[PDB]
């Protein structure tokens, strides 16, 4: 491999990474990565998927576990895998 | 309307605890002298027990009465399959925990919204007590607050086959219980325990005072140690009954360990899921008012 | 003082108490419930749920 292929050719899939998200002005928010870009991974078909697309600002927590919370008691659902 | 004199209700003929077996009806105390048993080595350790919840759940409006006491029973040492119940008319108790209430609670046990014509009845000021700790039992299968169906089972196992010697320690051997039978056995003491008043023991546990509560607990300890029994032997492992030259033994598997499903199937009494959470929730509440 | 279960001695009792049902409880018949279709295929989800 050449050293100089990977390190300019990685960059080029990386560049190409985009997952939707709202900029805030609170100073007390953290991004919810984790479960945010596994929706980008599918393709927003499935629900807790399709659930980010319409409201992005529901992966704008302040208080761990209460990020999960809110993805499912906005589902019924008792258990995201 | 009969009353206490301290003695409690339990101090009558009234209504007295009585297992028959043997070709003739003996009481509690002479039955357990024949559960004899060993050790297995797997220590069975006390843990503590978490105090409950104090909501109580709200008695929908109901008309007509339903027999409060039936399903109490119906549940814990009920034989005939008895199927889900996680749903009810079982908290129509709360009503009777409030200080001024017309609603009654009869003898035989029922509910009764106003008191009628020719119907005995316990004392109103203590199946107050009795219900600011039992009508509790309402919220048995709300998520977020059901009991642990594991944990208490070690504290059960060290009241009706620990050795004194044992529970002042707090640690137990894990023992393998083994008393003489006749036939149906197992399922014959459910059929009676069954039909025992129940609430004629309960409400003196949350009434009678220290002069006769260290006296009541030395009378009842084995009353006790009858319906915890039954109560048990829905949970074990095993029921294989041992045989020697024309006796038979019915070892019971594991004593005080909780498995989750019943060993008797055709043999013994059997629980069900819905009923895992309603002993846990039963056997929670209990222990803290009895010990 | 309690009753002697009858189910397990010799002789034979000839009366006893029956519990039967009235003309109010009634079972294995129908129910008139209705039906409501997904009303479009295309947006239904059975990927998660």
């Amino acid at each position: 491999i050449p050293a100089d292929e990977l390190i300019d050719n990685l960059h080029s899939w990386m560049r190409s990474v985009h997952l939707l998200h709202v900029r805030s002005e609170d100073n007390t928010l953290r991004y919810n990565w984790m479960l945010g870009v596994y929706a980008r991974s599918t393709n927003y078909t499935t629900p807790v998927g399709q659930l980010v697309v319409n409201a992005p600002a529901i992966l704008n927590y302040s208080n761990p576990q209460d990020a999960f919370n809110s993805v499912f008691v906005a589902l019924g659902i008792d258990y995201i895998d | 309307m009969l009353q206490q004199p301290t003695g409690g209700y339990t101090t009558l003929e009234q209504f007295a605890f009585t297992i028959r077996n043997d070709g003739t009806n003996a009481t509690p105390t002479q039955f357990l002298q024949l559960l004899s048993y060993e050790a297995t080595e797997n220590e069975l350790v006390k843990k503590t027990i978490p105090t409950p919840e104090t909501h109580l759940p709200s008695a929908r409006n109901v008309p007509g009465n339903v027999y409060i006491e039936d399903a109490i029973t119906q549940a814990l040492f009920g034989i005939s399959a008895q199927n889900v119940n996680a749903h009810g008319y079982f908290s129509r108790l709360s009503a009777l925990a409030l200080p001024n209430t017309s609603a009654r609670l009869g003898l035989d046990g029922v509910i009764y919204n106003s008191e009628t014509i020719n119907i005995p009845f316990y004392d109103p000021a203590a199946v107050a007590n009795f219900a600011a700790t039992y009508a509790k039992l309402g919220n048995a299968s709300t998520p977020r607050y059901r009991a642990d169906m594991i944990d208490i089972y070690a504290h059960v196992g060290l009241e009706l086959a620990g050795t004194d010697a044992e529970r002042a320690a707090g640690v137990m051997p894990v023992k393998r219980a083994k008393f003489d039978s006749w036939e149906g056995s197992l399922i014959s003491l459910s059929r009676d325990v069954v039909n025992w008043k129940i609430l004629a023991f309960l409400i003196d546990l949350c009434s009678l005072e220290g002069e006769a509560l260290r006296a009541f607990k030395t009378r009842n300890r084995d009353v006790f140690r009858m319906m915890l029994f039954i109560m048990s032997t829905a949970v074990a492992a095993n029921v294989v009954n041992r045989k020697v030259t024309k006796r038979v033994d019915r070892v019971l598997e594991y004593i005080g360990v909780n498995s989750m499903r019943t060993a008797g199937r055709t043999a013994t009494i059997t629980y069900d899921l819905s009923r895992h959470e309603f002993a846990a929730k039963f056997l929670q509440l209990t222990f803290t008012r009895w010990n | 003082q309690v009753g002697i279960p009858k189910l397990e001695v010799d002789h034979i009792s000839f009366s006893n108490v029956v519990s039967m049902m009235t003309a109010n409880i009634r079972t294995g018949d129908d129910m008139a419930v209705e039906r409501v279709n997904p009303d479009d295929v295309r947006a239904i989800n059975i990927r998660n749920a």
